[PDB]
């Protein structure tokens, strides 16, 4: 396929940026809820 | 110098599929041959090699003395 | 044993289906409803493709029970061929459905 | 009865933009008011159920 | 030269080496020297220079054979960047391992598995292949 | 306007559209679960709880990944986008009926959701079967509430089902026959027979659940006469066609793709490809006490569901060696897609034989109810269907979206992947065979070895779902606005450009019959 | 079905064609390369012959490029056919890819 | 002109191996996992009774 | 403007408004079930019947008063109702199953037999016989009504087609009062369970139909039919014909074999 | 087989109508004189609290919880009998 | 009509990346987020 | 009177996996045997083979079900 | 018992699961050759410049690739029914013994000639001796006698349980209301260890299975001191 140069271009630091975010908004809720478990559990 | 000879110029694709596929064919054959010899005939002469001389109340009596069972001390 | 007073077709059918059911009566075929039959398909005597813009898109089973079928846009102007077989199309653009 | 179905075919061709849904007149608006209202109404208090249902009630 | 969304019904131009010559010329408009060039194709092609005749290749096509196979050093940067996050997964099972991991059973205590090994011998556990076949009871030790 | 278009919408794209998006965030939900699964197995011990938490878990995790992320994702989203333009059509047949299966989906997620939040949720299994999940061991709303999210999955699949096989029946140009249809149309049409076939008799059992659960009858209960192995009869008469629903769609999206990049204009063996998916989906349902091979059932029914089952390799044989012939003497172009196709077609292979090993009742007596069949079927699933779902997703983005992903990134995303799901499932073997059972929250010490690396396997599948996140973003956020497709003469979806306008096909197609 | 004598010579009589078409030259050639063999001598000596008539170089240059594609990893097979081939690119005036530095990546 | 990979493809690939390599080594070693290994030629066994 | 045949439909909310119809049903039922209340399911089944109505009411605009329904869109709607019905059967099919696989093994807490100690079927020779002759006979008369209407006989059409759906009303009020008279009760073990499931779903299905058929009853009266285009009645025969065939099965399985 | 009538010159409004008045309704009105006839209310049988009927695993939805919805007291007893 | 093209057939806007990250991050978080609080919704009643 | 019993032999009417019905008719025929001789003045005695084949294979909780319910008058087999 | 990095199967204990072994090998090796034979195929049409994209004749071909596979399942179909119908085979047992499924626990009913039974209990971790093995121990083993033939009867009380022993080869559901039906012959003295194999609760992992072989003068010793 063939296609035009980015009409935005994202350049390394603006992807870095875009990564980070995406994965902690996996990982930052759920490491909350696995860290305090046992307050849960043991509540 | 010289002329260069005239190579095969047809089937080539074709070539390459009759002689890898012969090839696999006769890997295949080898392979089951050691399969056979390094696992399945293997586990049949474990098991024979096991039982032939096998004492189960001499084997009983090994595990009553070491102790394992609640139904024999 | 029996009278009237069902409506027809003629007399009710309106809109879409009864264009359909009036251009079928002239013998047309305005809203694809047919499988047009090929020409011979030569630069002579073309396969005429009726539009109602500049381009359409023609699909080619180029030989009977090919599978396969041929893609391609056809637009106003000289005969173009199927990039297959090379049998010719041609566009002939209209004016107010087929 | 007589067949009125040609003045039904004419206000439901008139060329005023209204969906079909819509194109019979303001009664279609008050019944599809009415459904609406009662559907997303009715999904609140849903969730709202499922919301009491979530947590014991000793 | 630009190619435009509003074009795709068109016949287009494609580099691949299975389509040697592509609907459309690479180039379609043509300067006053480059009309000239035209014309003198049309007569013969042992008068054209060099320099003509590699002009006349790159206003039909935009690569060449050798130029749009080439190989790449994408594959570097494929690999070295799956290692990369493969090894930032462990710092999260680092991270679990340290914060929600409670300690394991007791079972696993060096002393605990030194005697349940005795006793899975004891009772013979796989005797023809798995385990106890892999203790000597003669020698009262693990067989070389 | 913007409720106009996405609520009300009738235009198979914009559908196909809503089904992508629910699809995956489905699979986001899919994918915790299944890291909550291993996280419990990650170490000996108990983390969350005993097994009622667990298999709550377990089971939402079947049914999310089944009916919210794989069925939506295939049928709904790619059946929906392509079809219709796969055919030259202007659009579904029933195109607001189209929607209603739309819109009873997100209604079906909360149900199940519901039921993991009250009372204690359904720790079931997927299969739900009683008594377990009858009123007395499974008492309160989950099971119901579960049962009525299966309603409404169900009826959205139905009418769906309706809708694709009329729209291929019907709306095809008046010169093409079913023998000039493209693969991915036939599976999806093939598929939507089974669909139409067997949802009912699943609506049928769970119904039966449901008035066992409240209003005292009694068809699985021998108090009352009734038999428990009657539901997994219905169960699993809906239960392995489901699992070939889950993959036609998938195979007939590696046929186009495996096409596409060995720059071929056609499959290998077209008809043959036909044959195998009718043959598959016809033999696909008498098979299905092949599920029940432990219950106690006699023998000679039991050496029938033996071979019967294993017949189906024959079929499914014959499409594996047809696309390793469509590679054969193609320019192959190693793209992104490519490479999930490959993966697809050997890994879905290796899964396709330890089903074969499961065939066999004799050997099943020891494999069932084991991890055995947890790798199985996770080799035809994580690396089968959802291997022909990425490559299905990284082909089309720049047909329904306009832009290009990042080839490089998307390679990287494979890659990834690719280690994480083998380094899960392939160690599940072993764990099978040397006995561990299904549905355990912990385990006997000597499992150790295998669920730890099993789990780690998990994380690096979660490291690949967030990448494919963030480059999803990328594309959007830079926006390389589509040029060129190669193949358009043998690739219809494409030649209406990069997005295709909201109408398409209001001219048909011209082709004749000659 | 045919032989391989049939074959070529109802190639060499489709470029052969004194009024051939650019479009009939591009078919030809890009029907030709779809087939599990590189194309004889004299095949490609009439389909360079039918460029000369259609006075285009570039896709004579390009024809020769696809016949050392078509042989593969065969590195032998190309400079025997350019061999055979350089009385007509003499009579022609068509230079080869590789005195046009079109062989350089 | 040079790309992405030309300029940067050898330090990403040396830099992710490296990196992989001593993440993996480190959790696998340092942090208390037990693997549970076989105790065939490693155990002794020890009276139980 | 398109040159196919092929009907593009208005945007329209009744998809969103049945499906979440379905929400409230599913979830009324739970809290009926389990919540003691009725709140949630009267609302979801009053939106439900505002949905069905104001959808194919939408349906009647677009065809009779609007024209789009060609020949290919006709052939669709029937390829739809066909596989409609196909999944209907197959519905009543898992019933079935349910009974032959109860009956056919009884268990030992039954007496080991059929049909299960203590219970007194209903003699098949009378009220379940003549619920019988009276879905043959609509059969009959539905019959007359189509081809009244295919000769372009409105009188003779309407007075078949209400005695269509006056004998679909007489099965449905004799069928109500075998329940009541029965003396066996849905929570009589698995004879009750299957007998009452199965023959429940067959009356609400008798029910939808004789609907479907007053439906087109009152489209006839407006003159909404032609001699020749007329789907919803062809539909609605279709879907009636359906009915009285798993009456049959039903019949001679459960109240005639299972007896 | 024929069943024994015959006709078939064609098929028409005229012949489904004399089928649906000579045939289709006299046979309902000949079951509705056999039905209505064997009518009337029979002994009901002895109670005997059989424990694969009357189940209750949870109480039914409406009213007291232990009445099925169509409750008959003439012929349905409840768990512990008929009602009084 | 409906705006038609690239970024333009699609429920969300693209017009800025930055919001666009937001809502994608919002959107697929929270489908990732889900089952970890009803977890601990479980746990946390008993 | 062909004792040494062991346990209740291969049964050709009962060759299958499922063995319910097996349990079931030897607990019926052991007391139809038994209400038999009760009455006619004979002995139950020879009821004796019936009983110890329904005890082998009956569970315990099944038999003192029915055991519960014929002496209720609700056992719903024919005896 | 499966010990640790086990790769395959729990070594037979009894005739049927050797004969279970030997079929598993047979086929693991057809598996191996045509996964092998795939990815192999797989690469060689992925590593050549050659190319060949017009139409390709099929039915040559898929003759060998419909008729190889029908032979290979057939010399899988032909051991794997030999061993089904074996299982099936009458067979005379010397002892019937019934086991009911229990959340979350096993009883056991030996009532061929005395009314003995019991409740078979997970033991806790807290409570295991040392050497004893987490989560397979139980208070009261199904003490047997080694080598003679057992008829195993396996019903529930309450949800569904499924009855396993892997190195014998055996797992029975445990179906309230049925009563299922399996024969036991172990060919050695000793402890086999085995696992509820169907869902069925809060305690699904924790309700296993121990039984314990010995010569037939113990196991009847050990029986009248269960009365
Ligand atoms: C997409 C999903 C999918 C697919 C496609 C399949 C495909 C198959 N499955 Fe699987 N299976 C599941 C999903 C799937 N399965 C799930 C979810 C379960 C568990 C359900 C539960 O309990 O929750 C399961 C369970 C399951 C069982 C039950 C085991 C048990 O519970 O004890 C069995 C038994 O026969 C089985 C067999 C098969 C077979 C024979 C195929 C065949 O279709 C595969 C055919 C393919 C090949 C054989 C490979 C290609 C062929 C060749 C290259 C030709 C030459 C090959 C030979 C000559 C053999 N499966
Ligand atoms: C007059 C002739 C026809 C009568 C119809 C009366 C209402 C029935 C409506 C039809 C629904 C059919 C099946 C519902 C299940 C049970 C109803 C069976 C038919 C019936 O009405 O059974 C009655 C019991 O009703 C009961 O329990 C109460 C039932 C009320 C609640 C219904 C429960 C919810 C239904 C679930 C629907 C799921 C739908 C399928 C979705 C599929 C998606 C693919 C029998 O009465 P009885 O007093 O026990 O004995 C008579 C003693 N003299
Ligand atoms: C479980 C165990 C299963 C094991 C399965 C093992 C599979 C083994 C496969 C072996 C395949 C052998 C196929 C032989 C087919 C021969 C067809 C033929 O004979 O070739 C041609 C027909 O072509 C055509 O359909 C197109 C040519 C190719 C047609 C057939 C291609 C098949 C390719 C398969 C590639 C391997 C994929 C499957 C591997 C399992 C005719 O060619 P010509 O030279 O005349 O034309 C060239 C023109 N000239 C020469 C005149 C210049
Ligand atoms: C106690 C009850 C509780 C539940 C509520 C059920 C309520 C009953 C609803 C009964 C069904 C009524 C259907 C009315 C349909 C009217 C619309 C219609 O019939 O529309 C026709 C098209 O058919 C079409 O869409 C036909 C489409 C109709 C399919 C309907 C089939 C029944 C489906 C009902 C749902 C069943 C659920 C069963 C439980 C599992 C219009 O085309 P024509 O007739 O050719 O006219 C055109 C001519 O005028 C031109 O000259
Ligand atoms: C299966 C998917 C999950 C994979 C693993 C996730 C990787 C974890 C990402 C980090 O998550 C955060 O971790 C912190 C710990 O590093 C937590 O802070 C906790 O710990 C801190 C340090 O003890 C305190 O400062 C904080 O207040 C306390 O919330 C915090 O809440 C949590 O969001
Ligand atoms: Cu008992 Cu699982
Ligand atoms: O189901 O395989
Ligand atoms: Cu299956
Ligand atoms: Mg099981
Ligand atoms: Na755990
Ligand atoms: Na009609
Ligand atoms: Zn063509």
């Amino acid at each position: 396929i063939t296609a035009k140069p980015a009409k935005t271009p994202t350049s390394p630091k603006e992807q870095a940026i875009g990564l980070s975010v995406t994965f902690l908004s996996f990982l930052l809720p759920a490491g909350w809820v696995l860290y305090h478990l046992d307050n849960y559990k043991k509540s | 110098s010289t002329a260069l000879a005239k190579p095969q110029m047809r089937g080539l694709l074709a070539r390459r599929l009759r002689f890898h596929i012969v090839g696999a064919f006769m890997v295949s054959l080898g392979f089951a041959t050691f399969y056979k010899f390094a696992v399945a005939e293997k586990r049949k002469k474990a098991y024979a090699d096991f039982y032939r001389n096998y004492d189960s109340m001499k084997d009983f009596e090994e595990m009553r003395k070491a102790g394992i069972f609640q139904s024999a001390k | 044993a029996s009278g009237g007073g069902v409506p027809t077709d003629e007399e009710q059918a309106t809109g879409l289906e009864r264009e359909v059911m009036l251009a079928a009566r002239k013998g047309q075929d305005p809203y694809n409803i047919l499988a047009p039959k090929a020409t011979s398909g030569t630069k002579e005597d073309p396969n005429l493709v009726p539009s109602i813009t500049n381009k359409r898109i023609v699909g080619c089973i180029c030989e009977e029970d090919n599978s396969t079928v041929i893609w391609f846009w056809l637009h106003k102007g000289e005969a173009q061929r199927c990039p297959s077989c090379g049998t010719h199309y041609k566009l002939v653009p209209h004016q107010l459905a087929h | 009865f007589e067949n009125r179905v040609a003045e039904k075919q004419k206000l439901f061709q008139e060329d005023n933009g209204l969906p079909v849904h819509l194109k019979g007149g303001a009664t279609d608006n008050i019944l599809y008011r009415v459904t609406m209202t009662l559907c997303l109404g009715g999904t609140l208090y849903s969730l709202y159920c499922l919301g009491w249902a979530s947590f014991p009630h000793k | 030269s630009v190619v435009k969304s509003e074009d795709y019904a068109l016949p287009s131009y494609v580099d691949r080496r299975d389509y040697p010559l592509p609907d459309v010329a690479h180039v379609k408009n043509l300067s006053a020297s480059q009309k000239a060039l035209k014309e003198k194709e049309k007569a013969s092609w042992s008068s054209l220079s060099i320099d003509e005749k590699v002009e006349l290749y790159r206003l039909k096509f935009k690569e060449s054979f050798a130029e749009m196979n080439r190989s790449t050093n994408e594959w570097k940067t494929v690999v070295g960047a799956a290692m990369f996050f493969i090894g930032f997964t462990a710092l999260l099972l680092i991270w679990e391992k340290h914060y929600v991991y409670g300690p394991i059973p007791h079972t696993f205590e060096e002393e605990w598995v030194a005697k349940q090994t005795k006793r899975m011998l004891d009772m013979k556990v796989a005797p023809i292949q798995g385990f106890s076949a892999k203790w000597d009871y003669d020698k009262n030790e693990w067989k070389k | 306007m913007f409720i106009n278009r996405w609520l009300f919408s009738t235009n198979h794209k914009d559908i196909g559209t809503l089904y992508l998006l629910f699809g995956a965030w489905a699979g986001m939900v899919g994918t915790a679960l299944s890291l909550l699964i291993r996280a419990e197995l990650g170490q000996p011990g108990t983390l969350l709880g005993d097994d009622q938490i667990y298999n709550v878990v377990v089971t939402a995790h079947a049914f999310v990944m089944i009916f919210f992320m794989v069925m939506p994702i295939m049928i709904g989203g790619f059946g929906n986008w392509l079809v219709p333009l796969m055919i030259g059509a202007p659009d579904m047949a029933f195109p607001r009926m189209n929607n209603m299966s739309f819109w009873l989906l997100p209604p079906s997620f909360l149900l199940l959701l519901a039921s993991s939040m009250v009372e204690a949720g359904a720790g079931t299994g997927w299969t739900v079967y009683p008594p377990l999940a009858g009123n007395l061991a499974h008492a309160g709303a989950s099971v119901d509430l579960t049962i009525f999210s299966l309603h409404l999955a169900g009826v959205s699949s139905i009418l769906g089902a309706i809708n694709f096989i009329t729209t291929i029946i019907n709306m095809k140009p008046p010169a093409m026959s079913q023998y000039q249809t493209p693969l991915f149309v036939w599976s999806v049409m093939i598929t939507a027979v089974l669909l139409l076939l067997s949802l009912p008799v699943l609506a049928a059992g769970i119904t039966m659940l449901l008035t066992d659960r409240n209003l005292n009858t009694t068809f699985f209960d021998p108090a009352g006469g009734g038999d428990p192995i009657l539901y997994q009869h219905l169960f699993w008469f809906f239960g392995h066609p489901e699992v070939y629903i889950l993959i036609l769609p998938g195979f007939g999206m590696i046929s186009h793709i495996v096409t596409y990049y060995s720059g071929k204009k056609e499959p290998f063996g077209y008809m043959g490809m036909v044959w195998a998916m009718m043959s598959i989906g016809f033999l696909g349902f008498i098979v299905w006490a092949h599920h029940m091979f432990t219950v106690g059932m006699d023998v000679d029914t039991r050496a029938y569901f033996t071979s019967a089952t294993m017949i189906i390799a024959i079929p499914t044989g014959v499409k594996v060696f047809s696309w390793l012939a469509t590679l054969h003497g193609g320019n192959i172009k190693w793209s992104p897609a490519m490479m999930w196709a490959l993966g697809f077609i050997f890994l879905f292979t290796v899964g396709g034989l330890t089903g074969i090993v499961l065939a066999n009742s004799s050997l099943d007596i020891v494999l069932h109810d084991t991890y055995y069949v947890v790798a199985h079927f996770h080799y035809v699933l994580s690396m089968g269907a959802v291997f022909a779902i990425m490559g299905g997703f990284v082909h089309w983005f720049p047909l329904f979206s306009g832009y290009t992903l990042n080839d490089t990134w998307a390679k990287i995303h494979f890659a990834i992947m690719f280690v994480g799901v083998n380094m899960t499932f392939f160690p599940q073997h072993f764990l099978g065979l040397s006995g561990m059972p299904r549905r355990y929250s912990d385990y006997p010490d000597a499992y150790t070895m295998w669920n730890t690396i099993s789990s780690m396997g998990s994380f690096i599948s979660l490291t690949a779902v967030m990448l494919m996140v963030f480059i999803i973003w990328e594309a959007f956020a830079s926006k390389r606005e589509v040029l060129t497709v190669d193949l358009t003469t043998t690739n219809l979806e494409w030649l209406n450009g990069c997005p295709p306008p909201y109408h398409t096909f209001e001219e048909p197609t011209y082709v004749n019959l000659k | 079905h045919e032989t391989d004598e049939e074959f070529d010579a109802r190639w060499v009589t489709y470029f052969n064609k004194p009024d051939i078409d650019a479009w009939e030259l591009r078919k030809g050639m890009n029907t030709l390369v779809g087939y599990d063999l590189v194309p004889e001598p004299k095949i490609i000596d009439a389909a360079l012959r039918a460029c000369r008539r259609l006075n285009d170089f570039a896709s004579a240059v390009r024809i020769l490029e696809v016949v050392k594609d078509k042989a593969g990893p065969h590195k032998e097979i190309y400079p025997y056919v350019i061999q055979e081939l350089r009385p007509t690119l003499n009579e022609l005036g068509i230079s080869t890819p590789e005195e046009l530095g079109l062989d350089k990546v | 002109a040079p790309d992405f990979h030309d300029k940067y493809g050898n330090a990403v690939l040396a830099s992710g191996a490296t990196f992989c390599v001593a993440v993996w080594v480190y959790m696998a070693t340092q942090i208390g996992i037990e693997w549970n290994p076989s105790p065939v030629g490693r155990v002794t066994p020890k009276e139980w009774r | 403007h398109q040159t196919h045949a092929y009907h593009m439909v208005n945007p329209s909310p009744w998809p969103l408004t049945g499906a979440l119809s379905a929400l409230l049903m599913t979830s009324g039922l739970t809290m009926w079930f389990h919540f003691n209340s009725m709140t949630l399911l009267m609302i979801g089944l009053t939106t439900n019947m505002l949905t069905m109505y104001q959808w194919w009411r939408d349906v009647i605009r677009e065809s009779t008063f609007q024209g789009h329904h060609t020949p290919a869109v006709q052939k669709g709607l029937r390829y739809g109702m066909i596989l409609f019905i196909i999944s209907e059967v197959l519905f009543f099919t898992g019933f079935f199953w349910a009974f032959y696989h109860s009956s056919l093994a009884p268990t030992p807490e039954l007496g080991g037999c059929w049909p299960p100690t203590g219970i007194h079927p209903l003699n098949p020779l009378e009220v379940p016989l003549l619920n019988t002759s009276v879905l043959l006979a609509s059969g009959v008369s539905i019959t007359w009504a189509h081809h009244s209407l295919m000769e372009g006989d409105r009188k003779h059409m309407l007075q078949a087609l209400f005695i269509t759906i006056t004998l679909g009303v007489y099965f449905t009020l004799l069928q109500a009062s075998e329940y009541y008279e029965a003396p066996f009760t849905i929570s009589d073990g698995v004879y009750g369970s299957t007998f009452f499931v199965a023959t429940g779903f067959h009356g609400l299905h008798v029910i939808i139909g004789s609907t479907f058929l007053i439906v087109c009853f009152f489209r006839q009266l407006k003159f909404h039919f032609t001699s020749n285009h007329h789907f919803g009645f062809e539909a609605a025969a279709w879907y009636w014909h359906f009915v009285d065939v798993v009456w049959l099965f039903l019949y001679v399985s459960i109240y005639w074999w299972g007896s | 087989a024929s069943a024994a009538k015959g006709d078939h010159g064609g098929t028409g409004a005229r012949t489904w109508r004399f089928l649906t008045f000579g045939l289709a309704l006299p046979s309902v009105a000949l079951c509705t004189l056999n039905s209505w006839l064997h009518s009337g209310h029979r002994e009901r049988p002895a109670f005997i609290p059989y424990h694969h009927l009357r189940i209750r695993t949870k109480p039914f939805s409406w009213g007291d919880g232990n009445h099925t919805f169509f409750h008959n007291p003439r012929v349905n007893p409840l768990p512990t009998g008929y009602e009084k | 009509h409906y705006e038609e093209g690239p970024g333009k057939n699609i429920p969300f806007s693209v017009e800025n990346k930055w919001r666009l990250l937001a809502m994608m991050t919002l959107f697929f978080g929270s489908g990732f987020a889900a089952p970890f609080f009803i977890v601990r919704h479980q746990l946390l009643k008993k | 009177k062909i004792k040494n019993y062991q346990t209740a032999p291969f049964d050709s009417r009962f060759p299958n996996q499922n063995q319910t019905r097996n349990c079931w008719q030897n607990y019926l025929d052991f007391h139809r045997c038994e209400k038999a001789m009760t009455a006619k003045g004979g002995d139950v005695s020879v009821c004796e083979w019936y009983r110890r084949v329904y005890k082998s294979l009956c569970p315990i909780s099944w038999v003192s079900t029915w055991d519960d319910r014929r002496a209720e008058g609700t056992f719903p087999g024919k005896i | 018992m499966a010990y640790p990095m086990q790769l395959g199967f729990q070594d037979a204990t009894s005739p049927i699961m050797e004969e279970l072994l030997h079929f598993h090998d047979h086929t693991l090796m057809i598996v191996f050759l045509i996964s092998s034979l795939v990815l192999y195929i797989i690469s060689l049409m992925l590593t050549t410049k050659l190319t060949h994209t017009s139409t390709m004749d099929a039915q040559e071909v898929e003759t060998i690739w419909t008729i190889l596979p029908a032979i290979i399942l057939i010399l899988i179909a032909l051991p794997s029914l030999r061993i089904l119908y074996m299982m099936d085979e009458i067979n005379n047992p010397s002892l019937t013994v019934k086991t009911m499924g229990h959340q979350w626990y096993w009883s056991y009913e030996y009532t061929d000639y005395e009314d003995l039974s019991f409740d078979s209990y997970m033991i806790p971790t807290s409570e295991l001796k040392p050497g004893e093995l987490r989560l397979l121990e139980v208070d009261n083993r199904v003490v047997l006698p080694m080598e003679m033939t057992i008829r195993m009867l396996v019903s529930s009380e309450d949800v569904l349980h499924s009855w396993a022993v892997p190195s014998l080869g055996l797992k029975t559901d445990a179906i309230p209301g049925r009563l299922n039906q399996t024969t036991l012959m172990s060919s050695r003295p000793g402890l086999y260890y085995g696992q509820c194999s169907e869902i069925c609760g809060s305690n699904h992992s924790f309700m296993p299975i121990v039984l314990e072989l010995v010569p037939l003068k113990y196991f009847e010793k050990w029986s009248a001191s269960m009365l």
